[PDB]
Parts: structure tokens; C-alpha cells; sequence
């Protein structure tokens, strides 16, 4: 048995640093000098993770995700003998900031390891009839490991993208028939039809701002994430936070959130040698 | 013998500085194993007449010192006192009573005195290895903040900052800053002292 | 995908038209210990839920000193479902109680109550889809009923795509086979979202269209919830 | 047992001669929320640690009066084995923390802080064996980075035999398929033990020639944590 | 590794309530004008969980218990190839009382289900041997699972009467050889031999009282449960609290409960249409 | 069922009459850190118990501001069984240690030590019928080895019904096989049952011939309970 | 009617030991239930004039008695005192403030007065069943220890240890002592005292 | 999620117990009169837990443990076709000392579980090829068991003993083909090639202490422990405890733990009939 409970805050900011990070807003640009729709620097280093099937180190500002896969042959689940599995599983390690504590998944890894396995998986990215060997005996198991390992504000976007990279990086191995993985031998990549980003937008006061850092996570009202593949379609909306925000600021972050989703597919996109 | 390793070098955890029964002061960046003296940090060897000293580098909590001059930071709200974060390994208790001047009334305390999320600048009236740091408001100028920037620091810069008689504090005073013994410092318009202060940390160590 | 969703006199397969509601039933003071209690049902998902609180909260350093916490459970029986639920929380219902609290804090006044934790507790007696919204509606009639000021209830429904047509209030077939699924919750007379999600795809435009038949169907059952709530006294 | 370990050459399977080491890197500072980082390589075997401390610790009955409580973490990434590894703390990593905790505790000068807690929190991103040894050294770099003073830092390495050969610094082919590896960790300038494990077996001469060996290798080991330490300096 | 403490007082009663409780105990009645023998007013409500096989709402008094079935095919125990298989779990929802708090089944919700297994196993009532589909090869599975929703004291015996109440109501579906279960298709009714009851006898001082209400837990000295089936055969007992109990009141309370038991076993026939 | 339970012979499997008890071995201050030990053995059914206390509480809001708590362990190891038992503990487990503590708990002087922890760990060695009685009476005898003060010690067996036979002290093949056991304990000097439970099943009257010939088991228990904790004295 | 049925004896518990409306005084060691009184404890039932009592001959715990001379053992060191070890269910505090005859000053406590595993000797200054003991040092010849050995004992035995009129206290000093009510003796060269101070645990209740 | 914290002193000793502890260590004695190499008394009780397939009863000084051993027919894992299996479990007893609580094996329990498999599996006692009864398809799986009932130092030491005497103590039952388990029929003890001991050796200043009671482990700077077999290989080797120790310390340590193994085998020996 279990239960959600209000949290303390583990970053009380002083109404003093609230001012000044807002200071800026009329202008259109925030502490860092960055615009409000603009995403921080981001890295992406693929097969960081040497023994990971595939992975990808993401840095975007100062948050650091680092995703990895393994594959496993399985029998298939009775109801979808013709579709290999997708397992997320997304930890925020106590390395990640000072007040996580060790245990397992808490209620905010669980609700972004969810979050990201919709969007991969009603994104339509990954066909997971592709990972079948032998329909109804033998199909590919892709567990997806995501660890964020420095908690420097909007880890859903960052895991997302870390979570793409990783799939993107996956090396399929030579599968004998006696059935055994020969992993001496790939054979192929693991097979994906398209990126895709997940785009958060937080609400501070009369501003919406992308990308929020941990400063502006601390004092924003509510944020909501938008999921899009390359053709801007939504594949994914989550509303986060304690706060409530009106049907137009939800209507205005779409239209905004939509607007960095072209921008930073592309970027991944050079991320990712496609 | 009596004998020293080195000039004025950058000394890590484990490094022997001198030989000898030197007769000095007691300090946690040194540890002495009878007749030998160990580094306990990453530091900069300072050699001062006949004696010596290990300057840290690196670290970022702040050790409480008895009638230090501190910034800190509300966070708890308590029957008759403020629980307050000044980047201590512990943390620091105002009592009421020292802010009034008196005793707390019968239905007294809404937080028009110190709410969370107030700065507050304070002083050290009580600390040792058995009890938590106190706080006075007592004397001028300390008492909660209204105005101004208050810049973050790693404690250990805030002998740098100030610098050989005050010379670092008054080359940004006439540029565009009160530095506590806390590693925070209290602060023209569109002042970006900050980026430079933020230097002084990345330089210290440097001529 | 499998079965046809919107049939070719264009209505749903529970003979529906794709802008109009399953039944509601709304019944309060069900409970005798809870502080306050409701059982809400639409269609053929079933909710009941449980208040106690404001009371002071033993671990001390988990209260907080400005503000009452909520603490929300929101599970399914196992016999809830078409095949037998497993009765340790599941992931999803993990989740779920963290987007069902994250709603009522929005709601509740919470700062009336410093130091104390208020409990709502709610069990999925049957799903048939929706049951996040159902329960969060449960929630909120049985936190009015027990007498804890909140700034309005808390009305939801999913709106979604089946076949290519926008509908609103998924049942269970639509929400296993329809292409999109998009819960929402508001307090309707303060305009403002407490709950949005979506599961499954929709063009920008279809997302827009969605969300402009929730908010009709959400101001049709606050008008409910309002009578509901009424209705002991008059 | 089933690959040769020593080749014709006389070399191992990588290539090394019985007494040279892999290679190492040393990066310092990796994490921006901790107040101590480090990533150490040891071939590819690489270990992340992370700092937090001193600070009051919340179960004051689990604080110590006299001295800081350490709390440890050795952990292994799902994907840092050749084969998946279960997320789920095992009894090895149980065993491992508490090995790599009692050594720091030798290291740490603990009695500085009374009542508070020092948290070491490390993971492996790559396992190649060794693995508990790139560990103790990242958490004693980041220890270090976090300015934390202790005696001395702490270098380690596993000896070993294989095909009845002293072998220093085991890869994982030789871990697992050869006869003995025995991790062994010190404070190399106080003369100080502060890990010694063995696995296998050996002969009483072959273990004393073993403990030799792993000696010169912790020694070259601790020039280049000192060296890393220094050179963002210098 | 576990433990059995003892709990707080969760009904801590001042002593000027006690003797107002047991004040007409000499006229034979109690608080609400019940006499010593007789139970709170009774409903039950079947197939009232309409995703369950079968199911019961019970109301007894304020006590209120949500009993429901779901069956399932699996492969017998190898011990037992010619039986089926009954799953009996018990939970105390913190919906039920102030004090509960979630998590799993405490060790009061699990001696709740212990009993009220035994009582069912060793009642003959549900004839396992009339659960195999195929001998040696497949059977039904019969999870039951019993909610408190409302705990008002006695909720032993109340969830005795939803879980016979439940398992009457237990729909069994049809079995098509390829096995499948066809959900479209009832062809039976879960096989009963005749229903159980448990009766619980509470002493209060020197008197023993039948069906106790949260009041008369709160002040009693112990209880003890005895269970019957229509022929007046025990079936089952437990004797469950701090205290002791003579040799001659447990004597007393097994007269007392098995004289109830036949107009409690009357009065579950009728709601169930037996 | 399948074995015959009551012979020719009209004696049961292992030779005794039906109102014959097994045989009866007690030793006491078995373990040097226990403030109080027992092990008894009731025919192949052997338990240990060790008792501590009373001693302070730490999770103050855990004690009791005008008693002492008890707190008690029932525990089978994994080879006191025919087939091996997993030792984390089982519903079983979990119940008999609280019906257990239920009847320590009419026997203890508890209200001497206000907010203290009196601690109680039973362990079966050997199950073979009985160990819940066997466990509890090692756990009476341990407090008394503790100078806990008590009422009265607890004795207590099984009865049952076997081929129709009422039976006094069950073994494992008429407990398995049998038509019903019924555990019974008291304190026997003050005419008291603190632990009753039947399974299987039997008349009205069957129940009433056994309860009195537990009653004459007990009393003769109860003087072995009785001599051997004067045996060290005299 | 009023009658024991017991001379000497040997007893457990549950065990009659007299019927009647006798005038005792309350123990722990004996339950009267109306007209009927029974032991608790193993024990040696002991008659006295009119009157009787159980002598329990088991037990590893002291009940605290205000007054009673207590040699304890410090544990933990709080801001404003010590808390103590007595081989109690309770632990005892010895305030600071009676330590100094004066208040705690403002960094005052390092531990030269009392730190963690010193034995002290010292006497109950308050006790009841609604707190725990609290100690005094202000006696002659209680405080701190600072030489000799310190033998543990069954707190239960420490009236055999004593004797009858200090005999068996005076059969041991001069063979080779102060006996506290807690079950602890602070204590010539290689005095093996202890070896005979067991074996009077292990035959109290001889001759 | 996991991890390690600094215990609090569960047995603090006052500075003046601890001179007497140390007091005759000049003239190479301690408090019971034992050498400083010398183990204390020992006794070993084979068949002690009748149930079990083979136990045995150790007691050494105050330190009692009860291991107990259990077999069972398994498929071998995929990749040991031609092995059976051992699994070691220890349990610390909250029976066992007074500040242990019950729960699931903390750190220590778990340590010694695994110090006690690695010494029994490296030194090759147990051949689990021998555990094998139709190759690739059943094997014996040894389930031991290992229960401190007495903490009184040393542990692990009485444990190692423990585990070997109820190993050689294990009875192996005859196997009935249809395959069946038929335990009216011992047809074999469980085969080793040796027994194996473990040695610990205590540094308490400037001295080295084999058989650490609880006093000296109280005092100790830090212990160590090295596993022998009858050719006096070293079979395992542990560093335990808070304190570091010499390279100097540590050769010392096995040259004197050698030396107390030779006759530590004997005395086994002699307990095992072997
Ligand atoms: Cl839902
Ligand atoms: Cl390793
Ligand atoms: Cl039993």
C-alpha cells in the first residue's frame, strides 16, 4: 500500500532571487541571457556507456542524463505474439541533488519513466513488431535505463532525449540458430521510424518560459510538457506541478512548445547522424 | 631536526609538509602524526615566520566561529525562535527574545519580524562541538534585509574577496558589498559585480 | 484498430453521439467514520472516496509549517477490472495518485491548516475508463462534505479520438482502441486547469477541438456536482 | 580454466605484461549539485562518485556524538555488465558498500563534525572488474573535491593469479577464469590497509608475492590521483 | 523479519461512556435497544461490483464490507491435480478508520483473512474438487478479495457474510477447447454445498454480548468467534484480544453464538435466494 | 484420510493412548546475552525463545504511557519443516505471532513499566504439531528465567479429532490428516484460556470432551512448567 | 480465615502462598487477587513476623528508588547534560547544573567534568512512574571514578552481597569494595575478588 | 534502493574495562586465561536439528549457531548443466543480541553469508558437479542455513564451523524414477573433499588475538579473517571493521592464523568422525 504526499520544499529561494531571476522577463531574456524559448547548451555523446548495447550522455545546461540499453530474447507475451517489449525505467540518483535520499523509484522517477515511455511508445518511433525473431517463440526485449545523475532543472526533456539518443545508438546483434546472440557479430541498428522531443514550458507569473532551470523550476506555478515527432503532431501532454493555469496558458504554451519542437528535432537530429 | 618540505605549493590530502616538533596552533587542514605534519586537504601551503598553515581550496559548507558576522536564511518558523541556514553544517537558532528585546506575548508572532525566505544579517552569539550555532540580532546594521543582491560564495574565497587590508573589497566597491564571514556577500543599477566575483573563486590560487 | 468505434449512423458503439456524456450518479455520506465520503459513477466507472483531516501529523518533520499536506491514495480493487488486478500499487496507480494530489492542491486551502495532514483516500470499485477523473471528483464532493474550505470543486472528463472523430467521455473500448485520450479537470467558475493530460496522437488542431468539448462537458457535471451537493437541503 | 590467461609470449590476453597496470583517467568537479565529484577509469572499468556534507543528520538518534556518520553507496548500472544487471540493490552490492564505507572511515576525519552526516553516493557505468576499487578511489577524489579533510586519499588495485602466474590490476577475463584476485587498498604515505579482500586461492608464498606487487601498483596509482588533484592548479 | 506489538488504544473511551454502554445490560439490551443476542440491522447487496464474477456489498450496522470474485484458469498445484484453488485476502482500507493508514495487509487484516479461509476450506462449502476443468491439467482459480470499507466493529463476521455472499454470486463462464475462457457465455454459478457464518461474542464484564459494535470493542474484555454451517457443526474458531476468558464463558459463548447462528444462517439464505 | 490415525489396536500411529501427552523436555538459560531463555520440546516440536527487556522505547509515539509493550517474534527456520519453509515470514508466521502476544500479553505484568519495550523471539527448531503452543510456553518460561513478573506461566495443548477419536497433543500426520486441532493455553491457577483457536471441525459436545481432556493435559504440563524452574534451586 | 502454606520455599509464578485478608504491603513480587495472594516471580518466599514477601532469585534490571547510591555509566552528552546508564528500563540524567553548582556558561562543555564510558558514582534525586531518574553528585565520595575495577552484578543480589548486618560486605574486604543498589561493586594487587563475588550469585539461596 | 551508514557503539565499554581486557597480554594471556592464539571452548552437536537433512549445533565460548541444511531437486541453471547448487543464508538472530531487531538480513548477516559461500565454494570442498543427477536435467540444490542464536564474538569463525559440520552431517536421499524424492531410503552423505576453517584475528593495539570474545571485539582497531583447507592454501580473506592495519599487521595475521588452522582442522576433524 502507498500514498502521494505534499512535499517539502528542497529549494526554498528567498523572495529577493524570485525578483531578480524575473528581473528580465520584458525583455524577453532570463538570468543566463537566454531567450524564453530557448533550450540551455546541450551535448549529446553517444555510447558513453561501453558495455550498454546503445546509450547517450545528454548535458543540457548543468542536468546530466545518461540513458543505456540492453537487449534480451524472450518469449513474447501471449496477447502480442507478433511485438517484441519496451521496458523504461528512469532512477534519480542520490548523486543527482542534495536531498534525494536512496530507495527505489520515488513518485516523480516513476512519473517520468511513464511519461517518456508513452511518448516513445504512442509516437509510433518504435514499430516493436520490427523486434520480432520468431513470431509467437522469439522477440527482442529493449530495456531502456535512464539516470539522472546531476538534477539541474527539466529532466523529463533531457531523459526524453537522452531515452531517443540511446534507442538511435542501439547495436543489434547476429542472432544462431541451434537460439543464441552472437554478439561478436552486428548486424544492424535497432530500428527507429523518427526522433522525438519532449518540450516543457513552465508558467511563471504572466511568462512562459522553455526549458525551465532549477532557479525558475523553484518559483514557477505549474508546468506542462508536449511531446511532437517530426511532423508536429502531439504524441504526449503532462501537466506537472501544484499549481492550476488557465485553458489560454495552456493554449499559448502548445503554440509556444511547438515552436522549439522544430528547432530542436533538428538539432538532435545532427546529434544523431540522421 | 626541525625541517619544512615546501615554499608555496598546492598541497592535497596525505601530503607531507614538514618534519619536526614545530609548536603550532591546532587546525583541521593539518594533521600532525608525531614528529610529522600532513596536509588533510587540497590547499595552498602558507608559510608564515616559524610557523604554518594550510589554506583550503576547495569546500563548500562554512565552519561556525563565535561572533562571526553572517548572512543567512529563514527557513523554520518555531513556538519562540527562527531556524535559520547560514551554509553551516548546522544550522543556526535566533531566538526571540533577542529580537524583541523581550519576551513573547500571549498571541504574539505573525512573521512581520522574520518570515521564511528572509535574508537576515546576524552575528554568532553562542557555538561550540555541543550545540548549534546562536544568533543576535543585537548589533547595527545586522537584522533582516529589504533591498539589494545577496551573492553566494564558497566560505573558503571569503578571506580572498576581502584580501590584504580590505585591498580586493575596495577595488569593487569604487567599480559599482557587505562580505560575511559566510561565504555571502550583501550588495548602482544593472551591477554585475557578480561575474567578477565569481572570478576571484576561479583565480584565487593565482599571483 | 479492431473493433469499429464510430458506427455508420456515426454514434459510438454504447449508442452515443460523440458529444454527449454517460449517466451520472452522485451519492454522499456514504462512509460513517470518514469525515466526509462520496461515491460518484460514470457509466460504469465507480468511485468511492474518504476525508479525514485537518489533524495534526506525527512525523513532525514532514509537515510543513505554512500550509496543511495532502496525502492521496488513489487504487483499484482487484475485481475493478475485466482481468484481475494485482493489489500492490502498480506504477500507474503511482502515478496517478500524484497527478489526483497535484489537482486538489489546487483546490484546497491548504494554508488555513499549518502543520496538519488532510487524507483523501479513494478506491475504483469498477473501470470501465476515466477512473482518474471519477476519483478526483469523488475526492472533491467528499472533501466539501466534510466541511474543509476549498476554492471550488473540481469537475473533469477525457475527450479523445476514435475513427478520426473528436468525442468526449471514453469508454473503455475507446480508450483501449481510439487513436488519442485526454483527461481534464478544473475548477470551472475559477477557469482553471487542475488536471491535463494526454495519452495516444492529435494534430494541433484536433488537440484545440478536444479541449473546447471538455469544457463543455465539464460545465455540465459541476452543475451536477453543485446539486449533488445541494440536494440534502432542499 | 577455459581461455588461456598467459600466452605463449608470456603476456595476458590484452596484451599487458604480469606487473603493468591499465590505463587510468581522472576527471574531478563532473557534477554541479555535488559538493564533490569524480569520474575514475581504470581500463574500462569507470566508476562516478558523488559528495554531500557535512550536515545535520534528521534521525538525530542515528547521529553520533563524537563523530560524523558516513553513509555509503556502491551501486551498478543495469547496463554496466555484459548481461543486464537488476537494478535492485543485490547482496553483493550490500556487501560492497559496507567494504568500501569501512575504508573511508579510516580515511575521513570524521570527529570533525559531530551529529552530521558525510553521504558518498557512487555508481558503475562500466564494469570490466575492479570495480569496487574505482569506486573507494572516485569517493575518496570526490571526498577530496568536496573539501573534506581526511589523512590521506586512498589508491587500490587487485592482484591476482592466472595459469598460475602473480598477476597485477585483473581485467574481467582474468577475474573471473583465473585462480585468485585479491583487491587490496591503502593509504599509501601512512602505511595503512584500509580494503584487503580475497577470492580464490593461493598459496601462503603466492599471497605474500601478491601483496607485493598490488604495493607498487597503488603507489604509481597515488601519484596520478595527486597529480589530478593538483592540475586544475597548476 | 517482523513483529507483533502491542497497538495504542485507537478508541481511547472515557470511563463515564462505559458505564452508560453496559447500563441496561440487566434488562438484556444494549445502546441502541438491541437485545444481548441479536445482531445489527443487516443488507446485502449482490452484484454490486459489476467488473466482479460475483459480489457483496454488505451493511451490518455501520459496518460496511465490499466482498467480489474474479476467476482465472491455471495449471493445479502438483500436490492437489484434482482441485482447484481458493485465494482469500482481506484489507482494512484507511478509508475505513481514522487510524489506518496504507500499506499492506497488517497482521489484523491478515488474521482476517486466515480465519475466514479456514472457515470456508474447513466448512466443506466450497468443494474444491468441483473447480477441475481438465484432471492433472487445468482448473479455476478462485481470487477473493474483501474490502472494509466502513469499519464499525465486527467486521469478522461481516466479511464472512460477503465472502459467502460473493462466492454464490459467482458466475462461471464458458471454456472453449482450441483453452479459452469465453466471457459472452454463463453456463454456472460457482458450486456451493450451503453457506457458512462466523458469530462473534464479545465479554463485557460479566456479560457476553453478540455482534459488537465500536463502542463494545473499545471496552471488552476479549472475544471469540465461532463458525457454523446450517447442521450446527463448528467450523472453525478464534478467540482474538488482550484478555482471557474463563473455560466456562467460552462454554457460554459458544451456546450463546450457535443459537444465533441459526436465524443469522436463515436470514443469509433469504438474501441470498436459497 | 489416507494414513489410518487410530489402529486396531485403538492406539495411535506413533503407540500412544488418546489421552496420552508426548513426551515433555525443558531447559532454561540456554543463551548468555538473553536476560531470559527456555527451550521446550513437546515430542519432536522443539522452539527457543529469548526474552529482553523491560528497556525504554525509542520511537516514543510507538510506547504507552501507563504499560509496558510487548513485542513478539514467531519464527520457523527454514529446516524445522519436511520440506524446506522460505524464511521470510509467512501469513502464518504473522498471525501466530500475534495470537501469541495475545495471550503473553493476559499474563505479563505490563503496567510495572510504563513506556517500556518488553522484547520476545520465538524460534521453531522443529515443527512437528503444536509449535505455536510450544513457542508460546518456551516464551512464558523465558520471561520467568528473566524475572519478568508474571500471574502464572502459560500451559497449553492440542486437542482434536482423529477416525472419529478425540485426541489429546496432535503429531504432524493427525494435525494433516485429522478431522480437527484445537490449541488451547491458560493460566491454569487462575482458571483462564488466553489462547483458543479450532480448525477442522466437530460437534457441539465433540468440542466439549476436548476441552476437557486439554484440561487434563495442561495440568499435568504446568507442574513440568513449575518443577523445572525450581530444578536449579533444589 | 488467615493462612500460608509455605515455610522457606522455592518459588514461581502463579504459586499460592497464603489465603486471608493479610495487611501487606504492596509488592511486585506478589499478586493479590481478593482473598488470595500469589508470586510473580521465581523466587524464595520469606515470612517475617506477620507479614510476608518474595525474594526474587531472578532479574538483570534495577527498579530506581529515589536515594539510592547508584554507580552508572554516561552514555551521551546533551547541551545541558549527561545522560547515564544505571542498568535501569529507564535511563538517568545528571544535570549539569548540579555537576558545577552553577549555570552552564555560553561556550562552556568540553568533557573533563564527565564524557562518554566514565563510571559515576552517584545518588537518585528524583524518580516516579510519570519520569525518568535524575541524578545528583552532591554527596561525599560520589562523582566521577577515576581508579580500581568495577565488577556488574544481578541487581536482585545485592542484598546477599550486603549480608546480614554488612557480614558478607566485611568477609570480603578483608579476604582482599563498595556495593551500589545497581547491581554494580566499584573494587590489593591481582584481587580476584570477582571469582567469589559470582559464586554468591550462584548460591543465594544456599544455607 | 540501499545503503551503508556507521553504526552507533552497541556495546560502548568504559576506558577502564578495556586496561583490564588488555592487562596480561604482556605475558601472552587474556581475561579467561586463554593464549592469545588459542581459540575458546568448542563443542560441536551434529544431527541437533532433527528435520533438517543434516545440522549442527556449534558452540564456541558464549557464540552458538545452528546450521542446518535442506536439498532439493532442480532443473541446473542454462549455463551450469553439470552442477548443482549451493545456497548460503545467515540470520542474526534478534534472539542473538539485545540490539538486534528482527527484519530481512542486514549488512552483517549478509557479509557473513557471502564471506561463508566464498570460502566454501573457492576452496573446493563441495565439487557441485558431484550434486548432479541426470546431466542437463536435475540436480541437487543445497539449501544452507545458518542461524546465530548466542552473539558472543567471533561469529564468523562459528559459522564457517557450522556450515561445514552440517554439510558433512547431510544426509542425501534416494531417488525414485517415474523422478521422486524418497526419503525412507538415505542412500549417501553429502560428498566433500575436506573440510574447510576460517580464522580471525583481532588487532587490539600493539597485539594480535585469535577468537575474539565480545569484550575484545568491542576494543578492537580491526580483524581480519583468512580461510584454510588441510594443505593450508588460503581459501578466502576478509578485512573487517572500521580501522585500517599495517601491511606488516596483516602478514602477522596469516602467519599466526596459519599456525592456529592446523590444529583448528584437528579438533573439527575429530567432531566429524573424519
Ligand atoms: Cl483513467
Ligand atoms: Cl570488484
Ligand atoms: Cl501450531
Amino acid at each position: 500500500g502507498h500514498m502521494s504526499s505534499t512535499p517539502s520544499n528542497q529549494n526554498i529561494i528567498p523572495i529577493i532571487k524570485k525578483e531578480s531571476i524575473v528581473s528580465l522577463f520584458e525583455k524577453g531574456i532570463r538570468q543566463d541571457g537566454r531567450k524564453l524559448t530557448d533550450y540551455r547548451p546541450l551535448s549529446i555523446t553517444l555510447d558513453y556507456a561501453k558495455k550498454a548495447d546503445g546509450s547517450a550522455l545528454v548535458k543540457l545546461g548543468t542536468t546530466m542524463v545518461l540513458a543505456g540499453t540492453k537487449l534480451e530474447i524472450d518469449k513474447p507475451y501471449e496477447d502480442t505474439p507478433n511485438q517484441g517489449n519496451l521496458i523504461v525505467n528512469v532512477e534519480l540518483l542520490p548523486l543527482a541533488y542534495e536531498t534525494f535520499e536512496p530507495g527505489p523509484p520515488d513518485e516523480n522517477a516513476i512519473e517520468l519513466a511513464r511519461v517518456v515511455d508513452r511518448s516513445l511508445r504512442d509516437s509510433k518511433a518504435l514499430d516493436l513488431t520490427k523486434l520480432v525473431i520468431e513470431p509467437g517463440k522469439s522477440v527482442w526485449t529493449v530495456w531502456l535505463d535512464v539516470y539522472v545523475l546531476d538534477y539541474g532543472g527539466n529532466v523529463l526533456d533531457a531523459c526524453t532525449l537522452a531515452s531517443v539518443a540511446a534507442l538511435y545508438n542501439t547495436k543489434v546483434y547476429k542472432v544462431e540458430q541451434h537460439i543464441s546472440v552472437n554478439k561478436n557479430e552486428v548486424v544492424g541498428k535497432l530500428p527507429l521510424n523518427y526522433p522525438v522531443v519532449t518540450i516543457s514550458v513552465a508558467k511563471v507569473d504572466k511568462y512562459l518560459v522553455v526549458d525551465p532551470d532549477l532557479d525558475e523550476e523553484s518559483i514557477m506555478d505549474a508546468k506542462i510538457s508536449f511531446s511532437y515527432t517530426p511532423d508536429l503532431k502531439i504524441v504526449g501532454i503532462q501537466k506537472s506541478g501544484k499549481g492550476s493555469m488557465s485553458l489560454q496558458d495552456i493554449d499559448q504554451a502548445e503554440n509556444t512548445a511547438r515552436s522549439t519542437a522544430v528547432k530542436l528535432l533538428e538539432e538532435l537530429k545532427k546529434h544523431l547522424g540522421i | 631536526q626541525e625541517i619544512v618540505l615546501q615554499p608555496r605549493s598546492i598541497v592535497v590530502p596525505g601530503e607531507l609538509l614538514a618534519e619536526g616538533e614545530f609548536q603550532i596552533p591546532w587546525s583541521p587542514y593539518i594533521l600532525k602524526i608525531n614528529s610529522k605534519y600532513y596536509s588533510t586537504v587540497v590547499g595552498l601551503f602558507d608559510v608564515k615566520d616559524t610557523q604554518f598553515e594550510v589554506i583550503p581550496l576547495e569546500g563548500s559548507f562554512y565552519y561556525p566561529k563565535i561572533n562571526d558576522i553572517v548572512i543567512g536564511l529563514v527557513e523554520d518558523v518555531e513556538i519562540y525562535g527562527w531556524v535559520v541556514d547560514i551554509k553551516a553544517p548546522y544550522k543556526a537558532y535566533l531566538p526571540a527574545s533577542n529580537l524583541l528585546g523581550r519576551s513573547i506575548n500571549v498571541g504574539e508572532d505573525l512573521r512581520r519580524y522574520l518570515d521564511v525566505g528572509d535574508y537576515v544579517i546576524a552575528r554568532i552569539e553562542n557555538f561550540d562541538r555541543s550545540i548549534d550555532p546562536v544568533l543576535s540580532v543585537k548589533g547595527k546594521d545586522l537584522g533582516r534585509v529589504s533591498n539589494g543582491i545577496v551573492i553566494d560564495i564558497m566560505p573558503v574565497k571569503v578571506p580572498r574577496v576581502i584580501g590584504k587590508n580590505k585591498s580586493m573589497y575596495e577595488t569593487l566597491t569604487s567599480k559599482s558589498i557587505f562580505v560575511a564571514n559566510n561565504g555571502r556577500i550583501w550588495a548602482f543599477s544593472e551591477e554585475i559585480l557578480i561575474e567578477a566575483i565569481r572570478k576571484i573563486e576561479n583565480e584565487s590560487h593565482i599571483k | 484498430e479492431r473493433p469499429k468505434l464510430i458506427l455508420d449512423d456515426g454514434k459510438r458503439t454504447d449508442g452515443r453521439k460523440p458529444d454527449e456524456l454517460r449517466s451520472i450518479k452522485i451519492e454522499l455520506g456514504v462512509l460513517k467514520n470518514a469525515d466526509g465520503s462520496a461515491i460518484f459513477e460514470m457509466g460504469n466507472t465507480k468511485a468511492i472516496a474518504a476525508v479525514y483531516g485537518p489533524k495534526e501529523m506525527h512525523p513532525r518533520h514532514l509537515s510543513l509549517p505554512d500550509r496543511a499536506v495532502l496525502r492521496v491514495r488513489y487504487h483499484m480493487t482487484p475485481f475493478s477490472t475485466d482481468e484481475r488486478k494485482n493489489p500492490a500499487p502498480s506504477r500507474r496507480e503511482i502515478e496517478l495518485s500524484k497527478v489526483i494530489r497535484e489537482a486538489l492542491e489546487s483546490a484546497v486551502l491548504v494554508e488555513l491548516f499549518p502543520r496538519t495532514a488532510i487524507d483523501v483516500f479513494t478506491e475504483i470499485l469498477q473501470a470501465d475508463a476515466g477512473s482518474r477523473l471519477v476519483s478526483l471528483m469523488a475526492a472533491s464532493l467528499a472533501l466539501a462534505d466534510a466541511g474543509i474550505p476549498m476554492r471550488d470543486l473540481i469537475a473533469g472528463v477525457a475527450v479523445g479520438k476514435a475513427d478520426g472523430v473528436i468525442i468526449l467521455d471514453l469508454n473503455e473500448t475507446e480508450a483501449m482502441w481510439g487513436e488519442a485520450d485526454m483527461p481534464i479537470a478544473m475548477m470551472p467558475s475559477l477557469n482553471q486547469v487542475t488536471l491535463f493530460q494526454l495519452n495516444g496522437s492529435m494534430t494541433p488542431d484536433e488537440f484545440r477541438q478536444a479541449f473546447d468539448l471538455a469544457v463543455k462537458g465539464i460545465n455540465i457535471i459541476y452543475n451536477l456536482e453543485r446539486e449533488a451537493l445541494k440536494s440534502k437541503y432542499v
